[PDB]
DNA sequence: CGCTCAATTGGTCGTAGACAGCTCTAGCACCGCTTAAACGCACGTACGCGCTGTCCCCCGCGTTTTAACCGCCAAGGGGATTACTCCCTAGTCTCCAGGCACGTGTCAGATAT
DNA sequence: ATATCTGACACGTGCCTGGAGACTAGGGAGTAATCCCCTTGGCGGTTAAAACGCGGGGGACAGCGCGTACGTGCGTTTAAGCGGTGCTAGAGCTGTCTACGACCAATTGAGCG
C-alpha cells in the first residue's frame, strides 16, 4: 500500500489549528529571546502571533518544497529539495 | 447650530467619514485635507470591504453554515484573483490553506 | 412542549445556586542491612 | 484568604509561641484572645495607634 | 478607554450582503484587520504621490491613482466610480 | 533535557508538512526545517526586540511581532496594528 | 478485474459555550458655525528635444549535418511508509509570589498666601 | 508672621503576569515488514551547436514644430477654534443556536485471484 498518506494531506488541508505543541514552541520562543537579550518576556498573545506567522511559513516552504521534488520528476523530499526552495526564493 | 447627524448619510456612505477626516490630517501625511477625500477614502474601504464580505458570506453558504470564521475568509481570498494578489502578503490567523493536490500524488 | 420555557431558566438556575454555594463555603472557610 | 488560616492557626490551638503584625494589617478589629502578651517593635508616628 | 477599530461598523455593512449570517469574534478581528491595512496602503500611496507632486494638500485624485496602484483589475474603477460618486453627492 | 530544537517532534513537523501536501518525508527533513525555523526567529523575534526596544519594555506585545513581521513582508490579520 | 473483508467519512443526537441584541452609560471628537491664513487654479510666456525622411553598412537569419542529450525502458536494494509496541511530557489547574499601579499616609521641612 | 502647602518614602490591596508542581493520557519515539523508490545507466529520433551567403533593418543626421517647461496673478482653497450633542465602546447580561462533542451507518482501499 504505502500510500493513504494521501488522507493524511486532506485531514490536515481540513484542519486549520495550530499544530506544534505550545509548550514546546514557548521555551524555544523564550530561549531564543534570552540569549539574543536579557528580561524579555512574552504576552500570549506575541507568542501565538509568532507560532502562526512561522507555521504559516514552514506551510508555504512544504507548498515550494513540494512544487520543487514534483519539478524534479520525484515523489520524496530529500532536504537539498529544500536548499533549492531557499536560493530560489532568495533566502 | 443643529441637531447633529453623520456626514456619510449626506455623502451615501456606510462608515465614520468624521474619523477617516481626523486620521488622514493626523498621521502627517499632507498639510492639507481636501474636503472629498475622506469621504473617497470611506467610499473606497466600503466599497472593497463590501465586495468581500459577499465573498465571506458565500464562503459561508458553500460549507452550509451561518456564523463567519476565519476559514470562510480566507475561503473568500481564495475564489477571487483580485484578492489572491491584495492579500498575497497577508496571514490569516486560523484561516489554515486551500485543500490542494498534484496529481502526481495520485493512486494509477 | 410547555416545559422548556422552564427549563430555560431552572436549568441555569440550579447551576447558579450550586456555584454561589461552592464559591460561598470557600468565602466563609534494595539495601544490606547491619 | 491568608489572612484566616494564620489567625485560625493561632486561635483554638497551642502550637504557637509568637506572631509578627504590621501595626497597619494587624491593628484592626482581629481579636488575636489567644495572645497573653504584646511588644511594639516600633510605636507609630501617629500616636494612639 | 476606546483604541481605534470597526467592529460595529462592518457588521453593520454584512446587511449589504448577507442578513441571514453572524460573525465570530476571531473573524472580527481579521476584517477590523483588513480596513486598517488597506487603510495603510492608501495613505502611504496617495501620500508618496501628494511627494512627488509637492503639494500641500490630498484630494479625490491623489486617492484615485493610489486605487489604481493597490489593484489592477475593474474593482479599481469600481472603488474610483463609489468615490467620485460619494463626493459628488455630498457636495451637491 | 530536548532544547536542541528536537522539542519541535517528528510528527508535529510531519504534520505541518502534511497540510502543505507533501508525500514521502526523507528522514534528515524534520531537522533541515528545525534549522530553518531557527532561522526565521533570528529574524523576526530580533526585529520584534528591536520594536520593543523602541519603548524599552520588559512585555513583548502582539504589535511588537506584527511590526517585525510588516518590515519583513509577511503581515497578519485578527491581532490588530 | 470483481468479489469479502476490515476500516473510515459522513450522519443524528447532545449540551453548554460564545455569540450579538439589548440596556443603558457618559466620554468625547464629530458636526456647525464663523474667522482668518495663504496659496490653488489659473496661465501667460520662454522657446524645444520628440519625431519627419536621407545615406550606408550592420545583425539576424535560413540552411546544413554532426553528435550531446532528454525521454524512456527495466531492474537495483535500502530507506519511508503502515502499523504495533511502551515511555514520557503537553496540557490541566493548582497555589505561590511579585512587579506595576493606584491610593491613603503623614507630617516635615522646604516655599510661599 | 502665618496659614498651609508639596514632598518624602513609607505599606494599604488592587490588577495581571508569570513559575513550578503532581496528575492524567495524548502522542511521541522505537521497530520490523516490505514494498516500491530515487536512482543508475544504454538507446538513436530529435534539436543545440556553429559557418556561408544573405535579407531585414540598425544606425547617425538635419531641423520642423505640438508640447514642454518656469513662476506670478488673483480668487478660490483649506485652515483654524470651539460652541453643541449623537455617536460610540464599555460592559453587564442574557438567551439561546450554533459549531463542536458522543454513538454508529454508506462507501472506500486492500487482497489476489
Amino acid at each position: 500500500p504505502g500510500t493513504v498518506a494521501l488522507r493524511e494531506i486532506r485531514r490536515y488541508q481540513k484542519s486549520t489549528e495550530l499544530l506544534i505543541r505550545k509548550l514546546p514552541f514557548q521555551r524555544l520562543v523564550r530561549e531564543i529571546a534570552q540569549d539574543f537579550k536579557t528580561d524579555l518576556r512574552f504576552q500570549s498573545s506575541a507568542v501565538m502571533a509568532l507560532q502562526e506567522a512561522c507555521e504559516a511559513y514552514l506551510v508555504g516552504l512544504f507548498e515550494d518544497t513540494n512544487l520543487c521534488a514534483i519539478h524534479a520528476k520525484r515523489v520524496t523530499i530529500m532536504p537539498k529539495d529544500i536548499q533549492l526552495a531557499r536560493r530560489i526564493r532568495g533566502e | 447650530r443643529a441637531k447633529a447627524k453623520t456626514r456619510s448619510s449626506r455623502a451615501g456612505l456606510q462608515f465614520p467619514v468624521g474619523r477617516v477626516h481626523r486620521l488622514l490630517r493626523k498621521g502627517n501625511y499632507s498639510e492639507r485635507v481636501g474636503a472629498g477625500a475622506p469621504v473617497y477614502l470611506a467610499a473606497v474601504l466600503e466599497y472593497l470591504t463590501a465586495e468581500i464580505l459577499e465573498l465571506a458570506g458565500n464562503a459561508a453558504r458553500d460549507n452550509k453554515k451561518t456564523r463567519i470564521i476565519p476559514r470562510h475568509l480566507q475561503l473568500a481570498i481564495r475564489n477571487d484573483e483580485e484578492l489572491n494578489k491584495l492579500l498575497g502578503r497577508v496571514t490569516i490567523a486560523q484561516g489554515g490553506v486551500l485543500p490542494n493536490i498534484q496529481a502526481v500524488l495520485l493512486p494509477k | 412542549l410547555t416545559e422548556e420555557m422552564l427549563l430555560k431558566r431552572e436549568e441555569r438556575a440550579r447551576k447558579r445556586r450550586l456555584q454561589a454555594a461552592r464559591r460561598a463555603e470557600e468565602h466563609k472557610n534494595p539495601m544490606v542491612r547491619y | 484568604s491568608e489572612r484566616r488560616d494564620m489567625v485560625a492557626d493561632f486561635q483554638n490551638r497551642n502550637d504557637i509561641f509568637v506572631f509578627l503584625l504590621s501595626t497597619r494589617a494587624g491593628g484592626l478589629g482581629i481579636n488575636l484572645t489567644a495572645a497573653d502578651t504584646v511588644i511594639f517593635y516600633d510605636s507609630d508616628w501617629n500616636p494612639t495607634v | 478607554s476606546r483604541k481605534e477599530s470597526y467592529s460595529i461598523y462592518v457588521y453593520k455593512v454584512l446587511k449589504q450582503v448577507h442578513p441571514d449570517t453572524g460573525i465570530s469574534s476571531k473573524a472580527m478581528g481579521i476584517m477590523n484587520s483588513f480596513v486598517n491595512d488597506i487603510f495603510e496602503r492608501i495613505a502611504g500611496e496617495a501620500s508618496r504621490l501628494a511627494h512627488y507632486n509637492k503639494r500641500s494638500t490630498i484630494t479625490s485624485r491623489e486617492i484615485q491613482t493610489a486605487v489604481r496602484l493597490l489593484l489592477p483589475g475593474e474593482l479599481a474603477k469600481h472603488a474610483v466610480s463609489e468615490g467620485t460618486k460619494a463626493v459628488t453627492k455630498y457636495t451637491s | 533535557l530536548r532544547d536542541n530544537i528536537q522539542g519541535i517532534t517528528k510528527p508535529a513537523i510531519r504534520r505541518l508538512a502534511r497540510r502543505g501536501g507533501v508525500k514521502r518525508i526523507s528522514g534528515l527533513i524534520y531537522e533541515e526545517t528545525r534549522g530553518v525555523l531557527k532561522v526565521f526567529l533570528e529574524n523576526v523575534i530580533r526585529d520584534a526586540v528591536t520594536y520593543t526596544e523602541h519603548a524599552k519594555r520588559k512585555t513583548v506585545t502582539a504589535m511588537d511581532v506584527v511590526y517585525a513581521l510588516k518590515r519583513q513582508g509577511r503581515t497578519l490579520y485578527g491581532f490588530g496594528g
